[PDB]
């Protein structure tokens, strides 16, 4: 039994046509307290996955080593590390999934809420869920904590069903994405300004993307804005 | 609930879903969440439905009473001090998350008030459990020197997000606009974005399925 | 919450943030939190919004009712008249209200009202839940006498600092300012603040 | 506290005909008022002509189904790639439910398929073990919705034969695996209008001696 | 003790061709413990019918309350009253009673006579009005009888038909009810003549 | 539940009804409360049905060792006691079981015993065990005698069933009858309540609060 | 307090009550008549919580006989069922609420009909053939299912209460110390004293 | 379980336990035999948690056999009654405590003396003129104190304890459906089979 | 507690407060919360003294056994030792530790290593319970390259501040200065840093 300490809000993600996109704030709350601004909260894995986690940043960092131990540990013995026998998506997913349902089964759970996005060798895309209780599931978009109350709303009209995949770019795709950050940040009080983005195609492969920030905020229409009511100056 | 409401050039406009819940069944499929305080100041509500229903009752007779006493039309301010003196005496006990909006002689406007009687102002805004999805959208798709018909998209916009992706939200689109000079239109089931297909077989049974055991002729007459 | 009210030469100024929080939620982004008890009296409120609202809204109806009996009251007054809804209804509310006003003998006043109810006159007063992290900060940049432009600046920096670290308070920077002049409305919005 | 269940929603439903079984089951997945997928199957074929779902916690859902076709693979290897019996598989599911009788799987089971005489077989089982074979089960969130209905139009319940004064009852009889289909469709539709965990997408599982077959249906997003 | 599930039982009503039906169970009993098995649950005041579920006591007390309120009604009024005026009555009285509510789930039944229209609607225990235009539902065994009437129910039945549908609608979502059931009767109500069956239905 | 099982002249009788509950949601109508343990071994179900179920079965699969060990049926008593020494390493884990485990053995003979999930085991003539168990008691008491006939009491049996699945809540469905001889246990049919009610009141004339 | 029957056949209505009030591991008294007499024809027994009870009775006994008094009048056992149960609906929704579940057996002299009525401390009212309160139900509604008939004698309702006292006796924990049983017919109110 | 008393006299030990077993609000037998013969000359009744009771009798019965068949001896009643404290002196610190009182009469052939040993389940040892277990003592203890003598023969200790029961049965507030008595002499074990 | 650790072009300085709580009651006005692990790999401790003690006891064992195979440790060890024992019994202990140590390759580093076990590497840190009052004020003054003299002013008049508003932190201000040049310990006593 725990209680979360240092957190991370909300990670977002969908697919487009040729793969997925995935986002995550450099957050780490501790309470109301917004403690630390430098936290990167979307890992890489190989050139061909990204590990999107939100939740307890303790429990992340434990995540980090294992998912780093795992690569270490594919590679032994293994000629095709970087090629065949290189690790897929599913491979990773599945390995953290059965892991977050052992220790919830022990009732020490690793509190956080996880999104594994990749593109398996195939060329398929490959996107899915995961939390502290061990409850996974796939669509479209995914996202955690508030992206799922706001982000997956305004993601859901770009890519509705799974036919409205091929039908979307990726400039299309990462403007959605880009768009509910903003969204985020305006309605989140544990979210910050600055997050990462990370593409990972199946042409060009994993692109990852850092510093960005929420711009071209509405904020002018405040100054119209008097009391709670009846107050004309 | 999903409620929303909209500012635009020449007055205001509030949109609701139509679902009602007692747990997780939908008691109610076409409830009708937009009341009217006076002719041109409406109402939405989320929250306890009765308490809803009832408290935007009581402060609307109140408001016909007042505007007879002064000779004037009501005033969407009134409705909103009215309201929230009420709601507040009673410390959230009742249960009423309301959007008020309305035309009035001082021009347009948008409130919000909670169960607690706070009150909030605004160009744009949501309530309800679906408020989330539907201020995402409002987000993002909100602008200075909105339109009436750009407004009222934005407002089924807003309201259709709660629809698909909040489960204390669905079926149809209520819209009431109102614009200043002009009488306020109720656009009663507005959308209708989720009509049940025809069913695979007819039920109807055949006549003598049900056993009986007793038979009357009621008396309803004197 | 974030909220201040400085004292200065020619007067005082209040300043607040914009955010209304619901848990994580934030219900209100443009929120007014600077409220007109009379002409040059105004107040900050912090804690619950549905209190704080009520309480300023009977001051409001008990200065005017004042005004029209014994003409313009003291922003003493005003701060009696809050601290006596704050002291007396401690158990059923939850407001902090920073009471700041300009008198042409007593210049620039504050009154900042906790929690209990207790009242204490002070040159400059901060509260809400992001006033924590600049107590620091602001004792060794507060100095009696500024010009309004250090006082703005002092304010600004003040305020830009408590959003930065809380969760809580966001949005844009308004202030009020009370002198002889009159009344003047600031706003702040953050591509300017952030990088300060 | 740590609280290690959660409420996936959705809704199953297991028909049995005279030489075929159907396994139904709505593929939307929610957590409290939130949608998580359109479209995420728990209908399952786990081999040896056996279809299984497990419907309420998941997370428990799936690893019971993982477990159980781990279990027809060891048996197929511990005895000789022997065909398991739906019977035989019913009761292995029982010890796999109640070995965790005091930390249990929050599911409601159901397995089709065809029994050794050829006839289509329906299994259902409670959270920690108890079983019991029927021609009909409805599970999950909205079974009681639906389970009345094929209590009326599968085994024909309260339906007495006309002009005989309900003396006769209405003779039982298998149906086909239409008529079968257009119940598990009006079923689903009707949970669906009624219960906010159900909708989205309805995918249906046939068992024949043939093999399993599949069948997908649209159902309202609201 | 939870109020609405200590004595048990159901009310149901539809709509027809120009006619309405509701219809109700007989139980009554504490917890496990059946009692009576004659304890009807619709009463009508006129050509109004009003079906009430929930805690026995507060269905006996509002029974007698709204004969009481819709005799003076008539007496001053000079006419019966109407069902769309009596569902507003209703939700009045249990409104009044809103931090100390009766535990019940009433329903409306009843043809306008002037108008000809056939009426239902619902109530939760505060007051809150719920109109349809094709069935109502209350009770234990509440979320089964919405299964049953939403799959079961099609517009404009003709009253025989009528009758066929929402009897097999309250007995089959009955008898998945342990509080539920123990007789049934159902009311066919025409502009000028009402029909009262007795039905046969399982005794466990 | 209701069920019951007593002793008489002519052996036992063993009356069950099949309604399953989840609170007030009736989960089934035809469920199976005795199981068979062996052609003169019969077990009762009542509490928590995966118990009942689960740990019966298992009780069968240790009545089958101990012949195949002993060359020799096991004793009404040992069967029982097998049971209640399980239940009692459980006490207070949570487990809910009602049981009567019923049998003919030749240095017995006809022999009943309750067993319980608190591990009270006990021996007699006459047990009622479950939700309506006071239902069946008030007909089967004020009926019963040693000198009844198979034929007389094979009905008790069936009617005192009846009586529980009318007035309890949570007991009712149908009526599963069995007898137990010196031959072995003999299965006398399912009997559905909704037409065995009808049957019983016109025959009998009795069920008089009920509208006819 | 505890066990409480009512049984009406042809002619009468007949009330079997307990006579052992406990309290503690003691039992104070073994002759406690448990009813009131509310009129000529009405009689009405009781069981609940200590004191309750008896103060309940005795207020609506006095009641009843003030009607009487004004009206010189008798009413109906349906009249002071419902007199009584508006009394008890009163009560629930009280700061302190009567604690008393009652059967009225009443013989109506203007229907020449027996009659008895079932109501629990709730204001919960039923007419029936026969009742009980308490965890008697659990026992006699059944044995009453099986052996009571609607055209029985006295004499016959007498034989079929002494069937419940019985298996009351049988299978009930706590010694309830037998029973008053007491007739309402035509006649009025009369007291078996050997039973 | 419920009633167990004990009166030991000039040359004997006298055991009457209870014969009903309820469970919840059934009677669910009334013949029970709430006792144990742990050898030839001694016997021990017990009351209290269900299960417990008769799975610890049972236990202590099998120890005692088995100590009787090693040495070929039969203990005293001392021995087995210190026995017997030490297992519930051992059960009340266990992780799940045997909920269990006992009453130990027992007839030493060597000293030629009745002896009765009353020990609760914490393992609490008092050998007695006259011991009970339960809400039975705040009765029959008083009642003793006045008629006991210690020079008493067998049939004057029944006669005692019928005055027990009566007095029992009177102000018990439930039904334990009488006792069965057991004497414990120089001739070993036998029950009385009219009382 | 009020605990910091600040690097600068040299290396690296710690400082903390003395003062030590049982409730409102000062246990102990000269405590020592600078605690040697390592000849120049030092830690802040705040949170239970107990628990902090433990751990910097272990931690001290750890690297003093790293030294006798591997050679000096690095201060990145130093604090993934720290972490492991802080993450994995984080339900039962309430330590707030900063670590902080220079090496001749790296200069000088602080990790901070919150209630979670969580492990932050930053250019300065603060941490205990009168860090949340100077928040606005060590982001404002804060700045990377400092000389020694300036970073031991900014610890001061930082620490300075967060003794004036804490109740639970007071006392003297002890600070360690880790160097190429050694180890240097400093104090400081109210009489100056009060007036400053
Ligand atoms: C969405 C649908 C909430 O899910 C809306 O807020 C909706 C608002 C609304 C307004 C007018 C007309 C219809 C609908 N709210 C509801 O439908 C509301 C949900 C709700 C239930 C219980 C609550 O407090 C415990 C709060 C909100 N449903 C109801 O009010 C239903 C009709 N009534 C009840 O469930 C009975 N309540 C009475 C008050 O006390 C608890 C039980
Ligand atoms: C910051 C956010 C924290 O102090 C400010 O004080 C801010 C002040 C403010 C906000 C709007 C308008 C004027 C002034 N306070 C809030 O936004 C306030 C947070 C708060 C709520 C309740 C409190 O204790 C009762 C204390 C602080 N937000 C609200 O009041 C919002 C509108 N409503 C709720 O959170 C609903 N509450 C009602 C009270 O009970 C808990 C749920
Ligand atoms: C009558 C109907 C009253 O229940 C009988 O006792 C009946 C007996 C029976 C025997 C064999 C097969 C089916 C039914 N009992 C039940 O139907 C039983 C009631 C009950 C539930 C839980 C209990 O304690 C744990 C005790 C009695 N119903 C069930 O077992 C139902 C089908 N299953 C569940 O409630 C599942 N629960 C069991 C406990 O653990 C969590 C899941
Ligand atoms: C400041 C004072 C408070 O945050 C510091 O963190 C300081 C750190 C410190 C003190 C001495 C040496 C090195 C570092 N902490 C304390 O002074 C500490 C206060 C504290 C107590 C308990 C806590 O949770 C378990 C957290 C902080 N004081 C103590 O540890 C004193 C010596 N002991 C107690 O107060 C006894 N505790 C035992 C644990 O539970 C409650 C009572
Ligand atoms: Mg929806
Ligand atoms: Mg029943
Ligand atoms: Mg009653
Ligand atoms: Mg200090
Ligand atoms: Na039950």
């Amino acid at each position: 039994t725990q209680q979360p300490i240092v957190t991370g809000t909300s990670v977002i993600s969908m697919k487009y046509d040729n793969g997925v996109i995935i986002a995550a704030d450099n957050l780490g709350s501790y309470g109301s307290l917004l403690r630390f601004n430098g936290v990167e909260r979307l890992i890489p894995v190989g050139d061909n996955t990204v590990v999107g986690i939100s939740g307890d940043i303790s429990d992340m960092q434990h995540i980090e080593r294992l998912l780093k131990d795992l690569v270490t540990e594919n590679a032994y013995d293994n000629p095709l590390a970087d090629a065949e026998e290189a690790l897929e998506p599913s491979y990773i997913f599945e390995y953290l999934a059965t892991v977050m349902y052992q220790r919830r089964s022990k009732m020490n759970p690793l509190w956080n809420a996880i999104i594994v996005a990749g593109v398996q060798s195939n060329g398929d895309q490959f996107l899915r869920y995961v939390n502290l209780l061990g409850v996974t599931y796939s669509s479209p978009t995914l996202a955690t904590g508030f992206g799922a109350h706001m982000a997956n709303p305004l993601l859901r009209k770009v890519v509705d069903r799974e036919s409205d995949i091929p039908k979307t770019t990726v400039q299309v795709a990462e403007e959605a994405i880009v768009n509910a950050m903003r969204v985020l940040y305006y309605r989140d009080a544990r979210s910050s300004r600055n997050f990462s983005l990370a593409i990972i195609d199946k042409n060009t492969g994993l692109t990852f993307k850092k510093n960005l920030q929420v711009e071209n905020m509405k904020w002018d229409f405040a100054k119209d804005i008097k009391g709670y009511g009846t107050q004309k100056i | 609930t999903t409620i929303v409401g909209v500012k635009f050039n020449n007055g205001v406009v509030i949109a609701a879903d139509t679902r009602s819940t007692q747990g997780p069944i939908v008691a109610d499929k076409n409830c009708a969440k937009l009341h009217r305080i006076s002719p041109k100041i409406w109402c939405a509500g989320a929250g306890t439905a009765a308490d809803t229903e009832a408290v935007t009752q009581l402060i609307g007779s109140n408001i016909e009473l007042h505007s007879l006493y002064t000779s004037r039309e009501p005033r969407v301010v009134s409705a909103l001090q009215m309201l929230k003196q009420h709601l507040f005496k009673y410390q959230g006990h009742i249960g009423a998350y309301l959007i008020v909006a309305g035309v009035d002689p001082t021009g347009s406007h948008l409130f919000s008030i909670h169960a607690h009687g706070s009150t909030d102002v605004g160009y744009y805004l949501s309530l309800g459990s679906g408020s989330l999805a539907a201020m995402a959208v409002l987000e993002s798709h909100w602008k200075q020197d909105l339109t009436k018909e750009e407004a009222i998209k934005l407002a089924s916009d807003a309201i259709q997000a709660g629809i698909w992706n909040d489960l204390g939200s669905g079926s149809n689109v209520d819209v009431c606009v109102m614009e200043i000079g002009k009488d306020a239109e109720y656009l009663r089931n507005y959308l209708t974005p989720n009509v049940r297909e025809e069913k695979q077989k007819s039920y109807k049974f055949p006549r003598g399925t049900t056993a009986v055991l007793k038979e009357s002729i009621v008396n309803i007459c004197d | 919450t974030s909220i201040m009210a400085v004292t200065f030469k020619d007067g005082v100024i209040l300043g607040a943030d914009s955010r209304t929080t619901t848990g994580a939620y934030i219900a209100n982004r443009v929120t007014d939190k600077l409220t007109r008890v009379h002409d040059k009296i105004w107040c900050c409120r912090s804690g619950s919004a549905a209190d704080t609202q009520a309480i300023a809204d009977i001051v409001q109806y008990h200065l005017e009712l004042y005004t029209s009996q014994y003409g313009t009251p003291s922003t003493e007054t005003a701060a009696s008249v809050f601290k006596e809804l704050c002291y007396e209804n401690k158990d059923n509310l939850t407001a902090g209200i920073i009471v700041a006003g300009y008198d042409d003998k007593n210049k620039g006043e504050v009154y900042t009202i906790p929690l209990g109810g207790s009242v204490h006159k002070l040159p400059y007063a901060i509260a809400g839940s992001g006033s924590t992290f600049i107590y620091g900060y602001c004792d060794k940049n507060f100095r009696e006498n500024m010009s309004k432009e250090e006082t703005v600046d002092f304010i600004k920096h003040s305020l830009s600092q408590a959003i930065k670290w809380d969760g809580s308070s966001g949005g844009v920077i308004r202030m009020v300012v009370l002198t002889a002049a009159g009344v003047e409305r600031l706003i702040f919005y953050p591509d300017e603040y952030e990088q300060l | 506290q740590f609280n290690p269940y959660g409420d996936n929603g959705g809704t199953i439903l297991g028909i049995a005909g005279e030489d075929f079984a159907v396994l139904a089951g709505d593929t939307r997945n929610i957590t409290d008022y939130s949608i998580n997928s359109r479209y995420e199957p728990k209908v399952f074929d786990c081999g040896d002509n056996i279809v299984m779902s497990a419907n309420g916690f998941a997370a428990d859902g799936d690893a019971l189904v993982k477990r159980f076709k781990n279990s027809v693979k060891w048996y197929h290897f511990d005895h000789n790639d022997k065909k398991l019996s739906i019977n035989s598989a019913a009761r292995n599911i029982q010890h796999l439910l109640y070995g965790k009788r005091f930390f249990p799987y929050y599911v409601h089971t159901i397995i089709a398929g065809l029994d050794e005489d050829g006839k289509g077989a329906v299994y259902s089982f409670d959270p920690v073990g108890s079983y019991e074979r029927e021609q009909c089960r409805a599970g999950g969130a909205a079974a009681s919705l639906i389970m009345p209905f094929l209590d009326n139009q599968v085994n024909f319940k309260n339906q007495y034969e006309p002009g005989t004064n309900g003396k006769v009852k209405k003779p039982l009889k298998y149906l086909s695996v239409e008529e079968v289909i257009k119940l598990v469709r009006d079923s689903f539709t009707s949970a669906t209008e009624r219960h906010i965990q159900v909708g989205d997408g309805l995918e249906i599982l046939i068992v024949t001696k043939d093999g399993v077959r599949k069948e997908f249906y649209e159902l309202k997003r609201d | 003790s939870d109020p609405s599930s200590i004595n048990g039982g159901i009310v149901v009503a539809m709509t027809g061709k120009d006619c309405v039906a509701i219809a109700c169970d007989l139980r009554l009993g504490s917890q496990s413990l059946g009692v009576s098995n004659k304890f009807e649950k619709i009463f009508h005041y006129g050509h109004v019918f009003l079906g009430i579920t929930g805690l026995a006591t507060d269905v006996t007390t509002l029974n007698e309350m709204f004969r009481y309120k819709t005799n003076l009604y008539k007496l001053k009024e000079e006419r019966a009253i109407e069902p769309e005026t009596f569902t507003q009555l209703v939700s009045s009285s249990l409104y009044e009673r809103r931090f100390g509510p009766y535990f019940v789930g009433p329903v409306v039944a009843g043809i306008n006579s002037k108008s000809g229209k056939p009426f239902i609607a619902g109530f939760d225990l505060i007051g809150c009005i719920d109109e349809a235009k094709d069935f109502i539902v209350s009770g234990t065994a509440s979320d089964q009888l919405f299964g049953m009437c939403e799959s079961l129910y099609e517009p404009n039945l003709e009253p025989e038909d009528l009758f066929e549908t929402i009897s097999q609608a309250l007995l089959n979502a009955a008898d998945r009810d342990a509080l539920s059931g123990w007789g049934a009767v159902v009311y066919i109500i025409k502009k000028d003549e009402v029909v009262k069956r007795y039905l046969k239905m399982r005794q466990d | 539940t209701t069920t019951l099982a007593f002793r008489f002249q002519g052996g036992i009788i063993v009356a069950v009804d099949s309604r399953a509950t989840a609170g007030n949601w009736v989960a089934s109508q035809t469920v199976k409360k005795v199981i068979e343990i062996n052609p003169f071994l019969l077990g009762t179900m009542a509490g928590c049905a995966a118990d009942c179920q689960f740990w019966e079965t298992w009780l069968g699969s240790q009545c089958r060792l101990h012949e195949l060990r002993e060359k020799e049926r096991i004793s009404v008593a040992a069967a029982s006691k097998i049971l209640s020494n399980l239940v009692y390493q459980y006490k207070g884990a949570g487990l809910s079981m009602g049981t009567m485990i019923c049998g003919y053995t030749r240095k017995e003979g006809p022999t009943i015993y309750y067993v319980d999930s608190d591990g009270t085991r006990l021996k007699g003539d006459i047990f009622c065990v479950g939700s309506g168990q006071t239902f069946a008691y008030g007909v089967l008491d004020s009926n019963y005698k040693w000198d009844l006939s198979v034929e007389d009491a094979l009905y008790l049996g069936k009617r005192s069933i009846l009586a529980a699945a009318h007035r309890d809540a949570y007991s009712g469905g149908s009526v599963n009858l069995y007898h137990v001889t010196e031959d072995g246990w003999i299965y006398h049919g399912n009997h559905d309540v909704g037409e065995l009610f009808w049957k019983v009141k016109e025959e009998e004339g009795s069920f008089n609060n009920v509208i006819g | 307090m505890d066990i409480i029957l009512g049984i009406r056949v042809q002619d009468s209505v007949i009330l079997a009550s307990s006579k052992a009030v406990t309290r503690g591991i003691s039992v104070l008294k073994d002759s406690d008549d448990k009813t009131r007499q509310l009129s000529p024809h009405t009689l009405m027994s009781f069981a609940g919580e200590a004191g309750d009870t008896v103060q309940f009775a005795e207020y609506i006994q006095a009641n009843i006989q003030l009607y009487s008094i004004r009206e010189d009048y008798e009413l109906s056992p349906q009249a002071v069922s419902s007199f009584v149960r508006q009394e008890l609906a009163k009560s629930i929704r009280s700061r302190r609420p009567y604690q008393v579940n009652v059967l009225i057996g009443g013989y109506d002299k203007k229907k020449n009909k027996p009659e008895l009525y079932q109501i629990d401390y709730l204001g919960t009212k039923v007419e029936l053939p026969y009742g009980a309160h308490g965890y008697s139900g659990f026992y006699t509604f059944s044995l009453l299912d099986h052996h009571y008939r609607p055209d029985m004698t006295t004499e016959e309702g007498l034989d079929l209460l002494k069937l419940c006292v019985q298996e009351l006796e049988k299978r009930m924990p706590m010694d309830f110390k037998g029973v008053i049983v007491k007739i309402v017919d035509k006649d009025g109110i009369r007291q078996v004293d050997d039973f």
